[PDB]
């Protein structure tokens, strides 16, 4: 994993000593070569999962979303112009290298062996987006948006510091192995449920579920489009995957007291699902969307059985391309026009005759359709979740049809129908869009051939 | 007779025999309570270096 650590701190000077206009083609040439080189890592087999130290080590949980981090960092770098792309050549780079050391600390947490170094790099993750968001947030309240971030995710995520100090000094070392191969079951004390709710609330917090999701909507309609998908895809869905690793110790307990937090997950969800139907500002949709189908996340990761598993592991993978491509895409509308609304920028039927192609295909990759990868996850859980009890399928459902009904809403309403024919400022559709589209949709029509990838561990 | 002693012959610290023994434990006390074990021998390179989180040697 070295061999994937050490080539991203030398992409790093490059974007120092490259010379002015041409940084761009040598980071985005070097990290796609780094995306090639990360695929090849798929080598992961049966019985054992492979160590790349002592220090590193990968589960086929931390595969998909490994090569979705080194794969979301290209498409990114090259997202990120035309909004900074009159700044300053110091400052571009500046911030071209913060997002590299933002890929390095990802690369950090998910092949993180112990769950110290996991929290240390998590919120080493942590750190550059605020720097990111608050730079180059292009709003008002960029600063409340950031600072709500900060707070919220340390003030949920540091105890679990102690409670990790805990484990490490009473039951010795914390490799995924030796905390597995040794975890003897912990009765239904109170000082045993603290300690679950302390581990468990902290990623509650980062995933986040109802009660804690307004940390999220700010950080998003208040972000740049860097800032924006780095934060929802890769920050959420490795939320996911630390609670997916921490929840293998804690086996009795669960049970006992892990009901009211599937209860508020799944009515937050029912609610997220309703509130992203009426409202304007066309970022914030997909972030109630991010919010909705993370709380699904939940209830397959609260809930214990390997379908739930599998289909957990599918949902964040296709909802980390998904939502991310239609972020992009809500960006593209911005550049056209300065509105950030949704009722005025109308039309574009008539005008922009491929766009709606790629706007159908991501509202159809939003909607479950059925081949695709989005529809496996959801159907994996609702098996699973339909096992837990008989009566919970219909919260699903309802959050099928509200999903299906908000998601063509948000198609039909900004591109259909009629232009406001006062506008007159939009451009024919680049080929850099139109390539970061295709960036996003064929790797997920090409897993959607093939999903025996990204489905985790119990394969 | 009684020659008078010179300055400073009343000085010069003297020998005398004596009949009774020289004392041990004259300070009536208990005996000491344990010496404390010396920690001695070369030492090895440790073992795997820290044995902290990480940064294994
Ligand atoms: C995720 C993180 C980002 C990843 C970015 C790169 C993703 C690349 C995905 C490519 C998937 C290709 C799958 C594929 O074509 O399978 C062969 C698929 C499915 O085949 P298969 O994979 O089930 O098995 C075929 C096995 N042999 C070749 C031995 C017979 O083949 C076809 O669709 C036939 C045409
Ligand atoms: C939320 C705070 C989480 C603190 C870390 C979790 C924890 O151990 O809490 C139990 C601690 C105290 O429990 P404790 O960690 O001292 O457990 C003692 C366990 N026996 C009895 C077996 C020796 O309580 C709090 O932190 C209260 C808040």
């Amino acid at each position: 994993m070295l061999k994937y650590i050490i080539p991203t701190m030398m992409l790093m000077p490059l974007t120092w000593l490259s010379k002015n206009s041409m940084i761009w083609i040598n980071t985005t040439l070097h990290s796609l070569l780094i995306s090639l080189t990360s695929l090849l890592l798929l080598n992961q087999f049966g019985d054992n999962s492979l160590n790349f130290s002592l220090t590193f080590f990968s589960d086929s949980l931390s595969t998909p979303l490994l090569i979705l981090t080194m794969w979301l960092l290209p498409l990114m770098l090259m997202a990120s112009q035309h909004h900074l792309s009159k700044e300053n050549l110091a400052r571009k780079k500046l911030f071209i290298s913060m997002l590299i050391l933002l890929q390095l600390f990802l690369i950090m947490t998910f092949t993180a062996t112990e769950l110290i170094f996991f929290y240390i790099m998590f919120e080493a993750t942590l750190v550059p987006t605020l720097i990111i968001i608050t730079r180059w947030g292009n709003q008002t309240e960029r600063l409340n948006a950031g600072l709500y971030f900060l707070f919220y995710t340390l003030a949920g995520s540091l105890p679990l510091l102690v409670a990790l100090i805990y484990i490490q000094n009473t039951m010795g070392s914390l490799n995924f192995l030796i905390l597995q191969y040794w975890v003897q079951p912990m009765p239904n004390s109170w000082s045993n449920t603290f300690m679950w709710l302390a581990c468990m609330m902290a990623f509650m917090v980062k995933m986040p579920l109802y009660g804690l999701h307004l940390w999220l909507p700010k950080a998003h309609v208040e972000a740049p489009i860097a800032g924006s998908m780095v934060l929802a895809a890769i920050l959420l869905k490795l939320g996911g995957y630390g609670m997916m690793r921490i929840t293998l110790l804690l086996n009795p307990i669960t049970d006992f007291m892990a009901y009211p937090f599937i209860m508020l997950s799944l009515w937050g969800m029912i609610m997220t699902s309703s509130i992203c139907l009426r409202q304007t500002d066309l970022k914030s949709l997909i972030a109630y969307s991010s919010v909705s189908h993370m709380a699904l996340v939940i209830v397959a990761i609260l809930i214990q059985t390997p379908w739930s598993y599998m289909g957990a592991t599918a949902l964040m993978i296709a909802h980390g391309l998904t939502s991310s491509m239609l972020f992009c895409l809500a960006n593209s509308n911005y550049e056209r026009v300065h509105s950030r609304t949704m009722i005025l920028a109308r039309g574009l039927q008539t005008l922009l005759p491929l766009m709606a192609a790629w706007w159908l295909l991501a509202s159809l990759t939003n909607l479950a359709l059925p081949p695709s990868i989005n529809l496996i996850g959801e159907l994996f859980v609702v098996m699973s979740t339909f096992s837990w009890s008989n009566i919970t399928i219909i919260l699903m459902g309802l959050n099928m049809v509200i999903t299906a009904l908000y998601s063509l809403y948000m198609l039909i309403t900004t591109q259909r129908g009629k232009h406001t024919h006062h506008i007159n400022n939009i451009l024919p559709s680049f080929t850099r869009e139109n390539a970061l589209m295709s960036l996003h949709m064929l790797p997920l029509l090409l897993l959607s051939l093939n999903p025996k990838i990204i489905l985790g561990p119990l394969y | 007779g009684w020659v008078r002693p010179d300055l400073g012959e009343l000085s010069k610290v003297t020998k005398v025999k004596t009949d009774r023994p020289l004392p041990e434990n004259p300070y009536h006390s208990r005996a000491r309570p344990e010496p404390n074990p010396e920690v001695e021998g070369d030492l090895k390179p440790a073992r795997h270096g820290s044995r902290l989180f990480f940064w294994t040697m």
